[PDB]
C-alpha cells in the first residue's frame, strides 16, 4: 500500500496508508526516500494510519510524502557469508566490503521454540576465569548477564572471553553492538581481521558482527537487536552453530526501546521505562536457548542505567538469566580486574552436581567466607577493627587475598596492565581456593594474590615480592 | 452488521484493539478476532471496545473483524491436569496434546463463604524441616514465598512438591495435594529444566503446571493464575486439596500494570495500578480451606513474590503482605554461605501458624524455636556458648540443602536429637555427616519407630525412650 | 599502663571519629539522593504521572 | 479539536471556500506562539528538520511536522514574535556555514561574529544534519595531542580524534586547564604541524558573555584564537541555541578532520545543554525520563559524539578530537548524563578541589583519570618515563593511602611518598601553563630517577622552573633532540641526566 | 449506619471494630484515579481528609450513646507520615501504635508504648499515680534508648551502674508488660492473665520502687499482675 506521511513528529512517522495497509510490523519503504528508509509499521494507529518507526534520518523530508509499504517487515541477509561482516540492522554491510550476498533474507522477528521444541536441558561449559567458573560456572545457550563498566574492562572481558572461546568453540557467534561505539568497532575491526576470528579471505569468520551504532536512530538501535537475534536462530537451527551472542548492550537496546515507547505516545512506565519493557525482552529472550539444534549462548552486556539494578530493567533481566556476572565497581575500584561482585556473580546452575560437588562446596565455603566477611566490613568500617577474632581476621585476609587472587591479569590489557593474562585451568582455581581455604599463605600477603593465574603463581608471587 | 457484537479493528495499538463496534458484547467477554486471536472486551467504552488481545498479531490489520465469542471466560478445570503442562486457554503447551480437563469453570468465581470455608486445622508440610517446623502451617493457607530469584526458591517449591510425592503417592487422601504451579513469565528453559526436573522427580503426575513462560503475552501471563485458581478450586470444592503455587505474581503484576497502561487505564503507586492488591486479594480470597460441603477441601496457596532487593515496603508487596497469612522470607547471606535454608527467619512469618499442623513436630519444635532464638539473639556463658553450639548443630539440622525433602518423622527424629543436645556432643560438620548415617540407621532400624511416630501424630514418651535409646546408640555408636 | 591506655583511649576514640567523619559526609549524599530521587519521582507522578496521565 | 484552526479566520474561509493563504505548507501562519514553539499553521510540504524563517528574521526549525502545524523551535524569542505570524520556510534544514574563516572568531552559533566583526561568513555551510562517520572511515586515534600539561599528557596521554571527558567542578581551574592546552596548541599551530593543525573549537554552552569575555580575551591573548572558532551560546540565549551550538561545531570540525586537519572541540558543557534541551523537550512536553531527562538525550549526545573521531585516510586521516566537558557537582556519575557520557567517552578526566586547595591546579583525580584509550594517545618520549612514573605514582598514591601509621614501615613506601610528593610538585602547574614535552619528560625524568627524590619537596618546583630555564638556556640542544628523536633517546637521556645531575647540583646547591 | 441506630436508639455503648479503615481509605484512593480524579500524593484520594473527617465525625459520643471505636489502622511500613495515619491522629483520641519492634522484642503485648498514647492522660484524669508513673516510665525508657547507644560500646553486663540499675529495671519493665493470651495458644501457648488496673499502676510503681531489684528480670515476662511475676521467679528457682 502507499501511505502518506501525515506526520513526522520526530521519527514517529505517522503514515496514513491508503491502498489499505498490511498488518503491523510490515516494513514500509518511504517513497522519495533517498536511501531505503524503511519505516516499520509499529501500530495501526488506526484509520489506516500507522505509527511507524523510521530508523533512518528524517532530515530534510517534505511532509505529506508517500511511503510505499515494502509489504512485509524488514528482511535482511542470512547465510554464513554474514560471518565476518558487520551488518547494520538492515543487513547492509557496514563492513562495507561490498555486499553480503546471501541466499536467505529473513524478517528480523524470529520466534521462540515451544517447550517441546527446545532442548529442555543444560550443559556445563566453563570459561577459565577463576572467579567465573568458581562462582558462576558455564553452560551453553545460557544467557549471562554482565554488569559493570565497559572498558573497566567490562567490555574487554567480554572480548577476552570471545577471544578464547569463538576460536575454541566452533559454534558461531553473533556480536551485537547495540548503540555500538563505532570507534570501538573500528579498532576492533582491525583487530578482528587481524585476529583471524574475522577472516575476510573468506567472507565468513566464525563470527558475525552486527553493529548498530549509537548515532543510529533509536529505532534502528532498538531493532538491530532483533536482527542479530534472528541470525543466531538461523545459525542454530539452520547452521547448527552454537552462537555466542554478545550483546552490548541490551540496555542500550532497551534505551532505544524506551525512548521509542515514549515517542510512541504510549505510557512508558515508571522511570519513563517502556510499558512493554518486559515483553520486548520476554519475546526476545525466549528466541534464545539450547534448542535441540544447538544453543545460542548469550553473553549479555547490561550496562546499568544510572548504575542501579533495582532498576526494573535489570529486574527484568534477571528473569532470563542463566548466570549473571555482576561486576562490582567497588571491587573494580579496589583495583581488581576482574571487577566482580562476589555475591551475584552467579549461576543458580552451580550445583554440586553441575560443577564438582566439591567445586560447589568449596565454592559454598568460599561464598560463605566472602559473605561473612562482608558482614564484617561494616563494622570494620565504622570501627577500625582488630578484636573481632583472628580467625575471622584470617578469613578476612583470605577473602582479600581471594579477592586479589580473583584478580587475574589479562593479556589483552597487558598492554595497559603489564599483566600477562591468565586463563586458568579449572583445577588451579579449585585448588587455588582450597589452598587458601587451607590458609597456607601464612606470611604471604594480599598483594601476592593480585593479578595472577594459577594459585602457585601467587605463592610464587609472594616470593617474587621477596 | 455488528459493530455491536462484532467490530472492525479501529486501531490496534498492538495488543489493545480498539475495535469499533461490538456493543452488545457483555462486559468481560472473550471475543475472538479475525487474526484468530482471542480478546476480552474488557473496556466497554462508550464508543468502542478496548479489547485486550489475547494473542500476538501482525495478522490484525485494521478493519479486522472482531467477533464475539459471546462468552465470559471459563477455563477447563478438572483434575487431569495432574501430569500436564498447560497454558491458560486450557491448551497444553506440554505438548502432551491436550489435557483431560474438561469441566469449565469461571475463573471469575469468587471467595468462599465463612461457613463454606472452614478454618485451617489441616497441616501442610514440605519435607523441609525449617519450614514445617518453624512455620507451623495448614492447608488453605496463603504463605508468601518471598525472596529474590530461585536461590533455592524455586528449589524450595520443588522440594515441597517432591515431598508430596510420598504423600500423594501415599494414600494420604488428605495429603493428596494437587500441585499447581503457575509459572508466570518464566523462561521456557527454566521451566524446561524444571519440568524435567519435576518430572524426573515425578511429582508431576499429581501436578498441574500452568506455564506462562517469559515470552507469553501479558494478559495471558496475567490470566494464568486465575485459570490455575479455577482449576485448584476444582479440587478444593471437590474435597481435595490443591496447592497452588502462584509463581510469581510479581511478574503477573508487572504484566498487568503494563496491560492497564496500555489500556491507558491508569497506573498508581510505583506506576502500578490501584487495584492491584485487590487483584490478588480477590484471587486469593478465592483460595480457601473449606468446610465439609467442599469435602473439607482446600486450596492452599503458596503465592510467590520475587522481591527486588528485598523491598517489600513496596506497595505491591505491602499489599500482598497485608493479605498473606505469612511469608517465607528468604535471606541470601545464609544461602550464600551455603546455608540452605538461607531464610531470614524473622522475616519469614506465620501470624498464627499453629492451628493446623502436627503434634509430633510441635513437641520438639516450640521449644527449639525458642532455643534458636536465644542462640541467635545475642549480637563465654556456658549457657550461651551452649546455645550457640546447639544452635549451630541445629543449623545443620535445619540445613537440608536444596534437593532434600522428607517424610516428617525423619525430621522430628533428628530434631529431637538436637534438642537433646546429643548433637552438641559432635563437631558441627559431623552433625551433617552423622545425620546422614543416622538417618539411614533409623531408616534401617527404627523405621519401626518412625512408622509409629508417624502413626502417633505426636511423639510418644515411650517412643522417646526407645528413640532416645536408638539415637543414643547411633549417636554414641557413630559419634565417631 | 593506665596512662598509656587512657591516652590510647583518646586515640581509639579518635580513630573512630575519623571514620565517622567521612561517613557522615557520605551519607549526606545518599541522603540528597534518596530525597531527590524521591522528590523527583513524585514530581513525576505529579507531572501527570498521576494527573492527566493518570 | 484543537481550537487552533478553529480560528475563525482559519476556519472562516474553509467554510466559505474563501481560503488560500500564506502557503500553509511552505509558509505558515503562526497558530500560536508561546513557548518558543510556534505552532505554525500549515507547513506540509515543509522539509523536515527545516530551518524556516519567521516574520521577525528569527529562524525556527520545523521539528514536528504535524499534519496541521509544525512545532517549531524558535531561534529567537517570541516577545519578538506573535500569533498568526508568517513563517516562511528557508526550505532547508540547518547547515551552518562551515569553513575556516572562523578561526579567529567569536561568533554566536548562528555564525554571526558577536565578537564584533560580524559574520566573516563561510561560503560553505555544512550540515548540522550531518552524522557520524562509519567504522571503516575511521582508522584509529593514535595521533597524540599534548596539552602542555605534564600530568595530562602523561597519565591520560592524549590522542586525537578522541572523545575524552573533562569533568570537574565550578571553575576549578577547569577552564584554566583548557586555556593552558590552548596556549599549548599554539606551538604546533605555530608549527606547521599538519598532523597537529588543531583547530580549536570552543563551544561555549550557556556562558554569560563576560565569562566568555575574559576567556576569549585570554584566547586572544593566547592568540590561539587565530586557529580557533569560539562558538558562543551565552547565558543570554534562547535555549535551542545553546543546544544547537555543539552540533554546529560538529559540522564544522568534522570538516577539518575530513580535510585531514585536526579539529578540537570543547563542549562546555553538555550539562547545561542537557538541561536546556531536556527542558526544551519538556517544554515541548516531549518526554523526560530519568532525572526528568528525555531518554534520547543520550541519543542526542551519542549521535553528537560519534561524529568526533580519528579518521582513516579518506578523510585525510584527520581528526575531530573531542574534549567534551561536563562540570561535575559532587562527582555525580550515576548522574545519568554522566553515566552515559562515561560509557561513551574513551576515558575521563576527574578534577578535585582538595587538590585545588592543595593549590594543585590542576586538581586531577588521577586514579580515576583514565584514558580508556590509554597507550594510543601517547608518544614514546612520554611513554618511556611516564609509563614508569604513572605506575610509580600509582603506588605512591596507594601508599598515600597507606601513609599514616608511620609510612616508615618499609623504605619503599616512605620513598614512594617522598618521590611521589616530588612528582606531585611537578604535576601541579600554574595557571597559563602550556608546556613542551621534552621539558616535561625532562622534569619527569629527574623525579623518576629520583634525583628530585633527593631533594626537598619545596624545591622541587623551584628546580622545575630553574631546571627549565636552565635547559632552555643551555640544553636547548637536547630539547631539540628529545623533540627530534621524538622520544627521550638514550643519548638524549644521558646528556639530559648529566645535565640533571649537574643542574640539580646547581639547583640544589 | 447500623451502629448509629444502636447508639442513639438502642443507646448502646458501641464497641466498633473496624478492620481497617485503612482499607476503606485505600479503596477510595483506588478509585480516585478512576473517578477520573487526581489521587493524591502518596497515591491517595485528594479528599481524604474529609472522607475521613466526615466519617470520624460521623461517629462519636452523643448524649445518645457512645460509639467506642476500635479502629484498626493498618499502617504501611508502619510509616505514619504516610498521610493516612498522619491524618488519623486528629481523629484519634487515643492512638495505639503497636510497635513491631517490640513485637520483635518478643513482647506480646507487642505495643509501641510511647506511641500508644492518648493526648488525654493526666495526673488529674488518670490521677497522678497513674500519670506520673507513666511519665517516669516514659521518661526512663526513652532515656534507656539513649543508653542503648552506650551499651553498644559498653556490653551485656558492663556500664555506669545506677544507670545499670535503671537499665535492668527497664529490662524488667519490658517484661512486665508482656502478658499471656488465652486465645493465642498459637502465639503465647499461655493463657491470658488479666490485670485489673490498680494492680498495674502499682505494678510499675512498685517496680519503680525497685522492690524487685533482686528479682529476675524476665520474671516479669508474660504475666498478669505483678505478684504473679514475683511468684514466677520462685517457680524458676
Amino acid at each position: 500500500t502507499t501511505g502518506r506521511i501525515v506526520a513526522v513528529i520526530g521519527a514517529v512517522v505517522d503514515v496514513q496508508f491508503d491502498e489499505g495497509l498490511p498488518p503491523i510490523l510490515n516494513a514500509l519503504e518511504v517513497q522519495g526516500r533517498e536511501t531505503r528508509l524503511v519505516l516499520e509499521v509499529a501500530q495501526h494507529l488506526g484509520e489506516s494510519t500507522v505509527r511507524t518507526i523510521a530508523m533512518d534520518g528524517t532530515e530534510g523530508l517534505v511532509r505529506g510524502q508517500k511511503v510505499l509499504d515494502s509489504g512485509a517487515p524488514i528482511r535482511i541477509p542470512v547465510g554464513p557469508e554474514t560471518l565476518g561482516r558487520i551488518m547494520n540492522v538492515i543487513g547492509e554491510p557496514i563492513d562495507e566490503r561490498g555486499p553480503i550476498k546471501t541466499k536467505q533474507f529473513a524478517a528480523i522477528h524470529a520466534e521462540a521454540p515451544e517447550f517441546v521444541e527446545m532442548s529442555v536441558e543444560q550443559e556445563i561449559l566453563v570459561t577459565g576465569i577463576k572467579v567465573v567458573d568458581l562462582l558462576a560456572p558455564y553452560a551453553k545457550g545460557g544467557k549471562i548477564g554482565l554488569f559493570g563498566g565497559a572498558g573497566v574492562g567490562k567490555t574487554v572481558l567480554i572480548m577476552e572471553l570471545i577471544n578464547n572461546v569463538a576460536k575454541a568453540h566452533g559454534g558461531y557467534s553473533v556480536f551485537a553492538g547495540v548503540g555500538e561505539r563505532t570507534r570501538e568497532g573500528n579498532d576492533l575491526y582491525h583487530e578482528m581481521i587481524e585476529s583471524g576470528v574475522i577472516n575476510l579471505k573468506d567472507a565468513t569468520s566464525k563470527v558475525a558482527l552486527v553493529y548498530g551504532q549509537m548515532n543510529e536512530p533509536p529505532g534502528a538501535r532498538a531493532r538491530v537487536a532483533l536482527t542479530g537475534l534472528t541470525v543466531a536462530e538461523y545459525f542454530r537451527d539452520q547452521e547448527g552453530q552454537d552462537v555466542l551472542l554478545f550483546i552490548d548492550n541490551i540496555f542500550r537496546f532497551t534505551q532505544a526501546g524506551s525512548e521509542v515507547s515514549a515517542l510512541l505516545g504510549r505510557i512508558p512506565s515508571a522511570v519513563g521505562y517502556q510499558p512493554t519493557l518486559a515483553t520486548d525482552m520476554g519475546t526476545m529472550q525466549e528466541r534464545i536457548t539450547t534448542t535441540k539444534k544447538g544453543s545460542i549462548t548469550s553473553v549479555q552486556a547490561i550496562y546499568v542505567p544510572a548504575d542501579d539494578l533495582t532498576d526494573p530493567a535489570p529486574a527484568t533481566t534477571f528473569a532470563h538469566l542463566d548466570a549473571t556476572t555482576v561486576l562490582s565497581r567497588a571491587i573494580a575500584e579496589l583495583g581488581i580486574y576482574p571487577a566482580v561482585d562476589p555475591l551475584d556473580s552467579t549461576s543458580r546452575i552451580m550445583d554440586p552436581n553441575i560443577v564438582g560437588s566439591e567445586h560447589y562446596d568449596v565454592a559454598r565455603g568460599v561464598q560463605k567466607i566472602l559473605q561473612d566477611y562482608k558482614s564484617l566490613q561494616d563494622i570494620i568500617a565504622i570501627l577500625g577493627m582488630d578484636e573481632l577474632s583472628e580467625e575471622d581476621k584470617l578469613t578476612v585476609s583470605r577473602a582479600r587475598k581471594i579477592q586479589r587472587f580473583l584478580s587475574q591479569p589479562f593479556q589483552v590489557a597487558e598492554v595497559f596492565t603489564g599483566h600477562l593474562g591468565k586463563l586458568v585451568p579449572l583445577k588451579e582455581t579449585i585448588k587455588g581456593f582450597q589452598q587458601i581455604l587451607a590458609g597456607e599463605y601464612d606470611h604471604l600477603p594480599e598483594q601476592a594474590f593480585y593479578m595472577v593465574g594459577p594459585i602457585e603463581e601467587a605463592v610464587a608471587k609472594a616470593d617474587k615480592l621477596a | 452488521v455488528d459493530l455491536e457484537e462484532t467490530g472492525r479493528v479501529l486501531s490496534i495499538g498492538d495488543g489493545i484493539a480498539r475495535v469499533h463496534g461490538l456493543r452488545n458484547v457483555q462486559a468481560e467477554e472473550m471475543v475472538e478476532f479475525s487474526s484468530g486471536l482471542k480478546g476480552m472486551s474488557l473496556n466497554l467504552e462508550p464508543d468502542n471496545v478496548g479489547v485486550v488481545v489475547f494473542g500476538n498479531d501482525k495478522l490484525i490489520k485494521e478493519g479486522d473483524i472482531v467477533k464475539r465469542t459471546g462468552a465470559i471466560v471459563d477455563v477447563p478445570v478438572g483434575e487431569e491436569l495432574l501430569g500436564r503442562v498447560v497454558d491458560a486457554l486450557g491448551n497444553a503447551i506440554d505438548g502432551k496434546g491436550p489435557i483431560g480437563s474438561k469441566a469449565r469453570r469461571r475463573v471469575g468465581l469468587k471467595a468462599p463463604g465463612i461457613i463454606p470455608r472452614i478454618s485451617v486445622r489441616e497441616p501442610m508440610q514440605t519435607g523441609i524441616k525449617a519450614v514445617d517446623s518453624l512455620v507451623p502451617i495448614g492447608r488453605g493457607q496463603r504463605e508468601l514465598i518471598i525472596g529474590d530469584r530461585q536461590t533455592g526458591k524455586t528449589s524450595i517449591a520443588i522440594d515441597t512438591i517432591i515431598n508430596q510425592k510420598r504423600f500423594n503417592d501415599g494414600t494420604d487422601e488428605k495429603k493428596k495435594l494437587y500441585c499447581i504451579y503457575v509459572a508466570i513469565g518464566q523462561k521456557r528453559s527454566t521451566v524446561a529444566q524444571l519440568v524435567k526436573r519435576l518430572t524426573d522427580a515425578d511429582a508431576m503426575k499429581y501436578t498441574i503446571v500452568v506455564s506462562a513462560t517469559a515470552s507469553d503475552a501479558a494478559p495471558l501471563q496475567y490470566l494464568a493464575p486465575y485459570s490455575g485458581c479455577s482449576m485448584g478450586e476444582y479440587f478444593r470444592d471437590n474435597g481435595k486439596h490443591a496447592l497452588i503455587i502462584y509463581d510469581d505474581l510479581s511478574k503477573q503484576a508487572v504484566a498487568y500494570r503494563q496491560m492497564s497502561l496500555l489500556l491507558r487505564r491508569p497506573p498508581g503507586r510505583e506506576a502500578y495500578p490501584g487495584d492491584v492488591f485487590y487483584l490478588h486479594s480477590r484471587l486469593l480470597e478465592r483460595a480457601a480451606k473449606m468446610n465439609d460441603a467442599f469435602g473439607g477441601g482446600s486450596l492452599t496457596a503458596l503465592p510467590v513474590i520475587e522481591t527486588q532487593a528485598g523491598d517489600v515496603s513496596a506497595y505491591i508487596p505491602t499489599n500482598v503482605i497485608s493479605i498473606t497469612d505469612g511469608q517465607i522470607f528468604l535471606e541470601t547471606e545464609l544461602f550464600y554461605k551455603g546455608i540452605r535454608p538461607a531464610i531470614n527467619v524473622g522475616l519469614s512469618v506465620s501470624r498464627v501458624g499453629s492451628a493446623a499442623q502436627t503434634r509430633a513436630m510441635k513437641q520438639v519444635a516450640g521449644t527449639m524455636k525458642l532455643e534458636l532464638a536465644q542462640y541467635r539473639e545475642v549480637a563465654l556463658d556456658a549457657a550461651t556458648q551452649q546455645l550457640l553450639s546447639r544452635g549451630v548443630r541445629l543449623t545443620e539440622l535445619l540445613k537440608q540443602g536444596q534437593y532434600s525433602p522428607m517424610a516428617i518423622e525423619e525430621q522430628v527424629a533428628v530434631i529431637y536429637a538436637g534438642v537433646r543436645g546429643y548433637l552438641d556432643k559432635l563437631e558441627p560438620s559431623k552433625i551433617t555427616k552423622f545425620e546422614n548415617a543416622f538417618l539411614s540407621h533409623v531408616i534401617s532400624q527404627h523405621q519401626a519407630l518412625l512408622g509409629k511416630i508417624r502413626t502417633d501424630g505426636k511423639i510418644s514418651e515411650e517412643s522417646d525412650a526407645k528413640l532416645k535409646e536408638i539415637v543414643t546408640n547411633f549417636l554414641a555408636g557413630f559419634e565417631a | 599502663s593506665t596512662t598509656s591506655e587512657q591516652s590510647a583511649r583518646m586515640t581509639a576514640m579518635d580513630n573512630a571519629s575519623k571514620n565517622a567523619s567521612e561517613m557522615i559526609d557520605k551519607l549526606t549524599l545518599t541522603f540528597n539522593r534518596t530525597r531527590q530521587a524521591v522528590i523527583t519521582k513524585e514530581l513525576i507522578e505529579i507531572i501527570s504521572g498521576a494527573a492527566a496521565l493518570d
